[PDB]
């Protein structure tokens, strides 16, 4: 080689290694397609078996989770879900040279808070989906021991991603439902801190309505007529304590 | 995965138990609790009598106290030197500190893979055993040397 | 081949820090995740610590980095 | 900007006898072009010494161009620009069908030629009046020729013809 | 989007003999395209070292419409045009009616001239007389060609012609 | 500036048979023009005492240019024009293939006509009617002739034609 | 032939690199140490600028026309702001990758060419050792230059010949409409770039013991 690279060309100066090398010259051609396929197959295998796994094993633990994600304790009075906060500090800003921004903490409304008719769950945030495929298409095959041996090895590699691939897809909806809550804790506690503006409604109500031929006893129509926010004039704030 | 190591180099786990083996039948100490190390050495195979000075032969010993050390990843060694009350208060902890000197100085200059050495010694401050019959034949005058494993 | 080796053999792979763990209770000399703290310090390739390589076809044998330099030694002689 | 004449190689997956010319693939493997396909077809020689391959529609990915570089092929590592392939398919079958239908013939004439100086005649009977038919029928076959096959796992070398951007 | 002239896939579901063609389909079963099928018909080879098939309109579900890609066909991982039929139908038939013929017309012929030097007379007219006309007719009959007879369960791969839209 | 008719240089480094024409690429390596990469194709003989090779479409590197001086070859060192190849490819088959034919049927008439004066007879059955048609064929088979084929690894020179820039 | 040399060129160059990479990097604690950029850094996070000097100048433009100096000074970069201080590995890093395609065009056939082969080979590993060590004693050279002039600057701004680098520095408290805030707001624009003085009146000299 060219490592050792006058012992490796005053090697390479005898014509028996390139004679050599022009016998697997026509294996250097083909083998591609083999390994692509190899590595696609072990990429479909791995991910389907991986996340079948790991949504038996998310299944195991089902209590905890639902222990840990109460909605029910963050519905609002009226059943309204709380809107979600993000929080920022130290900013840092080098916007061009002459020029430099820096705040201690910044806060952003990241969805505005509205109505529902459930808490939600965390399965529509963490349930991979599985479906099993019963065909496995092959189109070119090995033919001798050497290319079967790297058919396998680059199968496992194919099953290796397939693992990492289904492991990366689960911890990003972790971290989604992390973002969820992590902004509806700040909106209690900030709300609790007096930072924001509650969320305010009116209620009207109308006796029995209709016509003659179709009616209802009663009617109550409920419009969120302020929305929340947070509050700008900070003389209105106050501060914690411990012991 | 050629391009990326498989372990940490110069590291193998039946290296470990088996220099682990040889040290503890050698005689000085090596212990484990939690995710810390602590190895204690007595005075006798290392220093003189009440002598801040190195005999030949130990450094066979330090060179194993080097390629144990070799083992591990760490950032902070702490050394402790303790000894017998002999003459004066002074005297014995400006003795332990010269031995906890010196044996510091010889430990980086081998290939340390740290950070920072923490070198201290207290004479006779804080004795282990109420069996005070024997001075540097006694098991209380001693040298310590501690760590954390680093991940 | 054993990263644990003179004990029991593998437990598990922990992928907080990325290592094997034996059966006894110590860390293994080996990684598993590559979020591991591994020391490498050596590294390949040009165009290195600028833009990094333009995937432009060049007709010359040279090659653009993408903060506007070139790598000479990258490039071909003549 | 490629040259006039460069050199340049392709993998040849799919084969084919050479009898019917059909829309037949390389895909091109080196070179400033990536993941390049050229499609073509083959041409029948007079003799069994060489054989060539003329691939002419090569497509470019990723943009939906399609450039008309067309040429010749070589064999790599090899210089050469015949095909590995056979030549000894067409020779012995329609020569010892026509070989038994002579002998037929002239068994049955020379052997009832020296009658005067059952089963004999009758030897006579079948070979003299079969070798006849299938003599002019070994005629009529006698003349098919001597086909070429390519690999299904022999790639090949191109040089260029043309300038194209 | 397809490239000019790729790899793809069909298994065929139904077999003919190769005389008479008729607008046969198949159905495509890789690709994009799914659900798909493709018409056309056989062509024949003068020599039946080799075989393809010509299909052609291809029709697509989902909505009207309907391209025309045609082109040619491989054995399905042979990569070969050989077809999976029979070769040697009407050639030993052919070759046994004329021969025995000829035996017949030269028995008669030749055990009449071997008289000088009732039922071997008869034996000589019934042979020297029919088989001359079935010498005749065999002859006239002897130029069925050989044909073969696909499969309704092997496949076919298909390398493209032109690029689509 | 090339003056009109001046001796240069090529190395020719594929090689071919001279049954197919075709492009085939040489390396100009001296002159004032470097890098330059010409290609063209041969001519055949009807007698193969001469040889040359025929290269018009010139490419000259950096800048997209295409002059296309053609110009005729010579061998290095030698001031020949014979090939530096061989001429006896395909003498003696047919010679011995025609020479074998006719000996067999001359054996199988004259032991036939020597008669007066059986396995013998049957060595003259099979000799007297293989002898004819294998003489037939192989006299529609002796217009074969030899060709020559260029080396990769023998020179040329090039004693140019017109002006260029 | 010139294969030969190209390959040599190649091998020697990706030989001599990977050297070089390996040696420098041995040694990289001393390379931090001389080069403290943070020691340079100024106190608002300052790249401070870099200056040239030039001792005896000559010019001579034609005939009856001379024109020289005893000095002369030139700004070379203008300071700007900066997020990290630098190093040395985006001055000094050597490329590297090893070519592990030598392409079979040429081959050795006859010992005559073998030897030529491996002369000339052998000639193209030096001009690839010469080019390696070429390349990094330009690099070299470079961050000396640079570092020469953060110097000079600093001895300058130590000898009155240049303003300091001046800065205003505005405040806003909580700012933002209703919907996102953030609780302060601290801008800082650099106003007066550094630069030489010409009133050479208002200097000051040096002496030692």
């Amino acid at each position: 080689g060219d490592t050792g690279s006058l012992a490796g060309l005053q090697a390479m100066a005898d014509s028996k290694y390139t004679r050599a090398q022009k016998k697997q010259k026509m294996g250097k051609i083909r083998e591609m397609a083999l390994k692509e396929t190899a590595l696609s197959v072990g990429a479909q295998a791995g991910l389907a078996w991986r996340a079948k796994i790991i949504d038996e094993q998310l299944n195991k633990q089902a209590r905890n989770l639902d222990a840990i994600y109460d909605f029910n304790s963050l519905v609002l009075e009226h059943n309204i879900l709380p809107p979600v906060l993000l929080e920022g500090r130290n900013t840092l800003n080098l916007a061009d040279a002459q020029s430099i921004r820096i705040s201690d903490r910044t806060y952003k409304v990241a969805k505005q808070a509205h109505f529902i008719t459930t808490p939600p769950t965390w399965r529509q945030y963490l349930w991979m989906d599985y479906v099993k495929p019963e065909a496995p298409n092959v189109t070119l095959l090995p033919k001798t021991k050497a290319e079967k041996e790297i058919w396998c090895i680059y199968t496992e590699r194919g099953w290796k991603n397939g693992i990492d691939q289904a492991n990366t897809i689960l911890e990003e909806n972790i971290a989604r439902i992390k973002e969820d809550f992590g902004g509806m804790i700040l909106y209690r506690k900030l709300l609790a801190m007096n930072m924001v503006s509650p969320p305010y409604v009116s209620h009207t109500d109308l006796g029995v309505t209709g016509d003659g031929s179709e009616i209802h006893i009663d009617d109550r129509v409920l419009r969120i007529t302020a929305l929340p926010e947070l509050n700008v004039n900070s003389a209105e704030w106050r501060a914690a304590v411990a012991k | 995965v050629p391009k990326l190591p498989c372990r940490v180099d110069g590291a193998c786990d039946a290296t470990i138990i088996k220099m682990m083996t040889d040290l503890n039948k050698k005689g000085i100490k090596v212990a484990s609790v939690g995710q810390n190390y602590l190895i204690s050495i007595p005075a006798s195979a290392l220093f003189a009598d009440q002598s801040p000075r190195l005999n030949w032969a130990s450094y066979s010993l330090l060179n194993e106290i080097a390629a144990f050390l070799k083992q591990f990843r760490k950032i902070a060694i702490t050394v402790t030197s303790y000894s017998s009350k002999y003459v004066s208060v002074k005297r014995e902890r400006a003795l332990t500190l010269a031995r906890s000197r010196v044996v510091s100085e010889y430990l980086w200059s081998q290939g340390v893979d740290s950070r920072i050495i923490f070198t201290q010694g207290l004479g006779s401050d804080k004795p282990i055993t109420s069996y005070t019959l024997g001075g540097d034949r006694s098991p209380n005058a001693r040298v310590e040397i501690t760590f954390r494993r680093a991940v | 081949d054993g990263c644990c080796s003179k004990m029991g053999g593998i437990n598990y792979c922990d992928s907080s820090a990325g290592r094997l763990v034996c059966n006894n209770g110590f860390y293994s000399t080996c990684y598993c995740t590559r979020h591991a703290v591994m020391d490498l310090q050596f590294l390949m390739g040009c165009c290195l610590w600028h833009g990094g390589v333009y995937p432009q076809l060049n007709s010359s044998g040279l090659v653009v980095c993408n903060d506007g330099y070139v790598s000479e030694e990258c490039s071909l002689q003549k | 900007i490629i040259k006039t004449g460069d050199i340049m190689f392709a993998v040849l997956d799919t084969s084919v006898n050479s009898d019917e010319p059909g829309p037949i693939l390389a895909t091109i493997v080196t070179g400033k072009l990536k993941g390049s396909k050229l499609i073509g077809s083959f041409n029948l020689p007079s003799n069994a010494d060489k054989m060539v391959i003329t691939f002419n529609t090569m497509s470019i990915p990723g943009a939906e161009k399609t450039i008309s570089i067309s040429a010749y092929a070589i064999d790599p590592n090899t210089a050469r620009t015949a095909l590995a392939s056979r030549t000894n398919h067409h020779y012995l079958m329609r020569y010892g069908s026509l070989f038994a239908s002579s002998f037929l013939q002239g068994f049955g004439n020379a052997f009832q030629s020296a009658n005067t100086t059952s089963t004999l005649e009758n030897a006579v009977i079948g070979l003299a009046t079969v070798g006849k038919a299938w003599s002019q029928q070994a005629q009529q076959l006698f003349n098919t020729p001597t086909t070429v096959e390519v690999y299904s796992g022999t790639g090949l070398g191109i040089l260029f013809t043309q300038d194209v951007t």
